[PDB]
């Protein structure tokens, strides 16, 4: 199990580390998070008291190095910095252990609710969607925008999600208009499946931080690429079945975590009836239809 | 975006645009099977592909047998429509391509959109304006040249004759707007004011009678009485 320790705690924020958070108080003795599980993406992020516009935070695995928290009263944000040092930091840790300043993560044994949610996001694929090269970990907020959105303005701080576009020469074969428009299996299964993604998995990966970035952020164009690529998944005819049962296994657990006060801007109206009642796949989703109707059925 | 009364005169300044209407592409009787079930049988249709400011009207006939064997007809109609539509563009020189094309029902917008990628410069808009296309198959020469085809066809037409030898476009589109809203909503009435005198011909190279300035403003007249009457019917106002 690993340690994000902090420096200190000169704001009051309120601080996530995956599906948790914590409020700390200005100036508390607060050192940092520990008994992190090894083997997942984390992400820990932050929303001040003071000021609840931008909420911000770190995509990290404790595999890849030593990490940790320090306000920064500049730029007037906790930031991520890695410790090359091993010693000094694993003697940073043990200290503010010993003095018990740092909360557990606090996972419940029976609970699978982050493995479900991150089952195929990996820091590498992040790292290319978030590009800034020189550190191990990818920042996120609030108000940083998609490739797509800037399409239709700072390129080196956009979210670089796979453009998805149902009218574009990308979606549509010359010759087969009708057919590709109202089938996207083409465009699915051959374009992204075997082209861009090279397999369902980083399709799901992509999908599945879509939707974290959306929860946690607040994020509008990380919301739309989420709904985005299940509704390319739900408008095809042609989806291999085991894409099509661990669709069902991942919706249902992000419908699962959302906050239920969230579902009016996070879920899009639209794409959702259309994906459970309209669509080629609207028998085939059977755990997440009973979730949606069961607790969001307004939407619907 | 929309195309309405606020921006009317848009229809006749000189960027090339053509209306699209689809309304008599898909057309059937429908009938009673021996068994006593329903049963429909397609005739010939047309895609009305209009420039309001020239009257040139590229007038696509719609064979029986493009149906045969498909399913889920009135759908296929409207990417039939794009596809064709798609093809004309593409038959046109640069310099005679529309910069809009504006659609006259909602539905068209994305099977256009869709035939119209490879032109992103060419503007794919609705209209909010009710225009009364549907009634081109009240035009005698339209209707006749649709049923006696054997085999998909393009006929070119002038829709105004030679009236803009004698009026602007403004005035030529509301005289075929108001001759064919007249046709739409009572076409014997329509048709009987029409050839009501005798003397007054059809060209063989026309589509209407060649009416003087002043014999134009009677049946004008004639129409829009037409038109108030048959509504003062629907309504009982």
């Amino acid at each position: 199990m690993n340690t994000v320790p902090f420096t200190s705690a000169p704001i009051e924020v309120t601080i996530g580390i995956d599906q948790y958070s914590f409020n700390v108080k200005e100036n508390q003795p607060f050192h940092g998070i520990k008994d992190i599980p090894i083997g997942h993406v984390h992400v820990i992020h932050f929303q001040h008291a003071d000021n609840s516009s931008m909420r911000y935070g770190y995509w990290f695995d404790c595999r890849m190095g030593n990490f940790y928290i320090q306000y920064d009263p500049k730029d007037g944000l906790y930031k991520m910095m890695e410790e090359r040092d091993g010693a000094k930091f694993e003697n940073i840790v043990h200290n503010f252990k010993e003095r018990q300043m740092m909360v557990s993560y606090p996972k419940i044994d029976e609970d699978d609710t982050w493995y479900n949610l991150t089952e195929f996001v990996q820091m590498d694929k992040i790292r290319k969607i978030v590009r800034k090269d020189e550190n191990q970990f990818s920042y996120v907020d609030s108000s940083m925008t998609t490739v797509q959105e800037n399409e239709l303005s700072d390129p080196a701080h956009s979210l670089n999600y796979t453009v998805i576009n149902f009218k574009s020469r990308e979606a549509i074969r010359p010759g087969h208009e009708m057919e590709d428009f109202l089938d996207k299996s083409y465009y699915l299964n051959t374009v992204m499946l075997q082209g861009i993604f090279k397999n369902s998995s980083n399709y799901f990966g992509e999908l599945q931080f879509a939707f974290l970035n959306a929860m946690f952020f607040g994020n509008y164009g990380s919301s739309l690429q989420w709904h985005a690529m299940i509704e390319l998944i739900c408008s095809s005819a042609t989806v291999p079945k085991h894409m099509l049962d661990k669709l069902d296994e991942i919706l249902y657990y992000q419908i699962k975590t959302l906050p239920e006060q969230y579902s009016d801007i996070l879920l899009n109206e639209r794409v959702w009836n259309i994906c459970l009642y309209s669509s080629f796949q609207k028998n085939s989703l059977h755990n997440t239809e009973k979730i949606m109707e069961n607790k969001y059925p307004e939407l619907l | 975006g929309a195309m309405n009364s606020s921006n009317y005169a848009e229809l006749f300044n000189n960027d090339i645009k053509l209306f699209v209407d689809d309304t008599n592409v898909y057309r059937v009787t429908v009938h009673k099977t021996f068994e006593g079930n329903v049963a429909t049988k397609a005739i010939n249709g047309c895609i009305f592909t209009l420039n309001p400011k020239t009257g040139h009207l590229f007038l696509k006939i719609i064979h029986t047998s493009v149906w045969a064997g498909q399913k889920r007809l009135s759908q296929l109609a409207k990417w039939k429509t794009a596809e064709e539509v798609s093809a004309l563009v593409r038959s046109l020189p640069k310099e005679e391509q529309p910069k809009q094309i504006i659609v006259t029902r909602k539905a068209m917008l994305d099977p256009l959109e869709v035939h119209m990628l490879d032109f992103p410069n060419i503007a794919i808009r609705p209209t909010e304006l009710r225009l009364p296309f549907s009634a081109a198959m009240s035009i005698d020469k339209l209707s006749d040249v649709v049923m006696k085809a054997t085999e998909p066809q393009m006929v070119l037409f002038n829709i105004y004759d030679d009236w803009l030898d004698r009026i602007s476009s403004y005035t030529a589109f509301s005289r075929l707007t108001l001759l064919l809203r007249a046709l739409k909503t009572n076409e014997e009435s329509a048709k009987m004011i029409l050839l009501s005198d005798p003397t007054i011909t059809i060209k063989s190279y026309h589509l209407w009678p060649s009416f003087t300035d002043e014999q134009w403003i009677t049946i004008e007249s004639q129409m829009r009485d037409l038109i108030l009457t048959e509504y003062g019917r629907k309504y009982n106002v």
